[PDB]
RNA sequence: AUUAGGGUUCGAUUCCGGAGAGGGAGCCUGAGAAAUAGCUACCACUUCUACGGAGGGCAGCAGGCGCGCAAAUUGCCCAAUGUCAAAACAAAACGAUGAGGCAGCGAAAAGAAAUAGAGUUGUUUGUCAUUUCAAUGGGGGAUAUUUAAACCCAUCCAAUAUCGAGUAACAAUUGGAGGACAAGUCUGGUGCCAGCACCCGCGGUAAUUCCAGCUCCAAAAGCGUAUAUUAA
């Protein structure tokens, strides 16, 4: 069957452990709404015929 | 802008009422203290209200339930003043009299008096409480 | 146990949680009007729905119906006094076309900014939150205070606030104590 | 009501036929109710006749009405 | 086609009464055969004791082994098979331990490729199986 | 509760009506009871005893054990509301009240709302590194207010004289990022395994779905999951 009860947690262990990097706090409450709003409508401009990619990633493979 | 001024209090009465039933005059008193660090104590209002309505003694003035306005500078509360001090001693509750200073001593624990009754009911007469 | 006071609700979540058109439109109302979350908008939506539903009922009855004549006249007074509807718009059909931005236009946080008191709508909210504004010489500490038209000329700084007839604020007070102690 | 049965002694059974309205379906349905009524020897009604009855005190286990007319 | 008479309400009432029993959702909510067969007895959750660990071969086209346990409830004493909602959680649960069980989300219906499993383990030893998995809380003994 | 309308569903639960006081059944008194913090008997349980005998009925309040997926303190007080009473209050002279009121615990649920507001310089706007500026609350207290007394809220930081925010560390979480459904050509391993996945599906060595970081998304002092129910 190629699977077994003894194989449990295999990938959990396989995955090597990596720590989380440190980070400063972000604004909370009305500040976050007004901080994101300036990114949505003020930090950039809308060009007709082009859609805004809300979280684009660097190229790779 | 802002200037240093002496703290002042203004006294106004609303819905003045006269009743002979308890020998007292009842009204609602509003307090205007624009520059007052805190809230006006009732002892001061008693002297101002005694002076305003020209009663021989301040201790016949009963003021209670003074609730303050939001934002500050104003406090309102109910108050009745009696024709004589003796009538005030006769017609006043124990908690209000104690607040002035004439209230009777506080009764013992109600749990004890409750327990004391149930001990007695199990015994014959003259053997209950000695 | 035998407690007898109502506690109703004032808002409702949207039926479709993820609409790009609705999320972007609501985010525009947040920054443009300075709201902490979307519940203020949903409170406004429920406020506007209720006037719309009762108006819808009133227009079905004849104009001589006593219920229409009384409740129709009342809802006009509620719209005009709170500034929701323009005073020359006297018909009952103009209540139907009321809009969400009209309701937030009458919020104190909006009116404070629009009167020149607050340079920004976010300045207005915190300024109201800091007991700095009095309407008809009564301190208001609540951004969602819908103001009447007849009380618009009475908007000012509170006489207790540092900006006005009141004592100095915290910073001018704590630092002064520091200098006196250092003596 | 209408005299339904005269098989007892000094007593008759009457039927009160009516229509009951079902609100959901917006329609009526035929319903009937039976009553035991005391009939005096002054009347002598027959099956299918029409009578007027009036409420009195309990006269028996089931009788609470008395015949007043026969039509 | 149906009746349309003004005084035909009795027929229309019986028509709906007889034909409501063809609604599987309505019939299930108005009969006791579903509650008598339901191990939880009409409740959301139920505690139990672990008997043994079993691996269920997932349905086609999936090919895996799903960690599962045989559990006996304490209010009915009936055999069920539950599921451990993450990986490396079969080691955390040990035989003869108190597990709080819940439904799989489909109201008495098998979920996913697990063949005959309608329940999932939510708690172990009065501690959440999620917090135990997240290395956030520790189980006693 | 939900609902365009018609409807569907819930109602042990605060007001009204009924019933019961472990299960049954009888009865005295009384205007009124088939009364149960009244009596009598039997069945189940039960406690004290000097063994002769005598006691018990929390589906009242407060509180235990079991049952369970599952639910507060053996707290204060008659100050309000009422009940009874031989009875206004007062004066040697102050009635009872676990009814009730007021607090403790309490993320069932509901309303208002924090976590910051502006700048000068450099890097049409806009981000970032600076320089600062004023303000309020959380909180600490009081001449004191509230309150039967308290606690809470409201007032104030001297009126001659009243403390405090810069990483304003007084540091916001819960699920997700193939589709439904807002959000990634980033990962890295496993290699139809470990797993995810409400449904469709992902995983067989360059994983769209697995197990993490960043970013981003959605809601936000709230957010998942299970089971019912209403709409759909
Ligand atoms: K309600
Ligand atoms: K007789
Ligand atoms: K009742
Ligand atoms: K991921
Ligand atoms: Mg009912
Ligand atoms: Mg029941
Ligand atoms: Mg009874
Ligand atoms: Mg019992
Ligand atoms: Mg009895
Ligand atoms: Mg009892
Ligand atoms: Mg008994
Ligand atoms: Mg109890
Ligand atoms: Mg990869
Ligand atoms: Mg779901
Ligand atoms: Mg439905
Ligand atoms: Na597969
Ligand atoms: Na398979």
């Amino acid at each position: 069957i190629h699977g077994s009860l003894a194989r449990a947690g295999k990938v959990k262990n396989q995955t090597p452990k990596v720590a989380k990097q440190e980070k400063p706090k972000q604004p909370r409450g009305r500040a976050l709404k007004r901080l994101k709003y300036t990114r949505r409508f003020l930090s950039k401009t809308v060009k007709p015929g082009e859609k805004v990619h809300m979280n684009k990633q660097p190229p790779g493979k | 802008v802002f200037q240093k001024k002496k703290a002042e209090v203004c006294i106004r009465t609303s819905q003045f009422k006269v009743n002979k039933l308890l020998n007292r005059k009842q009204f609602i008193v509003e307090v205007n203290h624009p520059h007052w660090c805190g809230t006006v104590p009732t002892q001061l209002i008693r002297k101002k209200l005694a002076t305003l309505y020209k009663v021989p003694d301040a201790s016949q003035v009963s003021l209670f339930g003074f609730k303050t306005k939001f934002g500050g500078g104003k406090t309102t509360g109910f108050g009745l003043i009696y024709d004589d001090l003796a009538s005030l001693k006769r017609f006043e509750p124990n908690y209000r009299k104690t607040r002035m200073g004439f209230g009777k001593a506080r009764l013992p624990a109600r749990k004890s008096v409750k327990e004391r009754r149930n001990r007695n009911k199990k015994l014959r007469g003259k053997a209950k409480g000695k | 146990m035998r407690n007898y006071n109502n506690f109703n609700r004032v808002w409702k979540a949207p039926r479709r949680p993820f609409e790009k058109e609705r999320l972007d439109r609501e985010m525009k109302l947040c920054g443009q009007y300075g709201l902490r979350c979307k519940r203020e908008i949903w409170r406004v939506n429920m406020t506007l729905s209720k006037m719309r539903r009762t108006a819808r009922l009133l227009l079905t009855l004849p104009e001589n119906h006593p219920r229409r004549l009384l409740e129709g006249s009342a809802i006009m007074r509620r719209c005009h006094e709170y500034g929701f509807l323009d005073e020359e718009k006297d018909k009952l059909d103009y209540v139907l076309s009321l809009t969400v931005p009209d309701i937030l236009e009458r919020r104190l946080q909006t009116i404070v900014f629009k009167a020149g008191l607050a340079k920004s709508v976010h300045h207005a909210r915190v300024l109201i939150q800091q007991r700095h504004i009095a309407v008809a010489k009564q301190i208001v500490t609540i951004p969602s205070f819908i103001v009447r038209v007849s009380s618009e000329r009475h908007i000012a700084f509170a006489d207790a606030s540092p900006f006005g007839n009141g004592r100095t604020g915290r910073v001018k007070r704590v630092r002064a104590k520091a200098a006196k102690r250092h003596a | 009501g209408v005299v339904h049965s005269t098989k007892m002694h000094r007593t008759i059974i009457i039927r009160r036929n009516y229509l009951h309205f079902i609100k959901k379906y917006q329609r009526y349905q035929k319903r009937h109710k039976s009553l035991a009524v005391h009939c005096s020897p002054a009347f002598d009604p027959k099956q299918g006749d029409e009578v007027v009855i009036g409420q009195c005190r309990p006269l028996s286990k089931t009788i609470r009405y008395n015949v007043l007319e026969v039509v | 086609t149906k009746t349309n008479g003004q005084n035909a309400a009795r027929k229309l009432v019986r028509l709906r009464c007889r034909n409501r029993w063809a609604d599987k959702g309505w019939k299930r909510a108005h009969t006791f055969s579903a509650r008598k067969a339901n191990p939880f007895g009409g409740s959301s959750h139920a505690k139990g004791i672990v008997l043994e660990k079993i691996g269920v071969g997932a349905k086609q086209p999936n090919s895996a082994i799903r960690k599962c346990v045989r559990v006996q409830l304490i209010k009915n004493d009936k055999k069920i098979i539950a599921f451990v909602p993450n990986d490396g959680c079969l080691h955390f649960i040990e035989e003869n331990d108190e597990v709080l069980v819940s439904g799989f989300g489909r109201s008495g219906h098998a979920v996913g490729d697990i063949p005959g499993v309608r329940f999932k383990i939510v708690k172990v030893s009065n501690v959440g199986l999620y917090a135990l998995y997240r290395q956030k809380k520790e189980k006693p003994r």
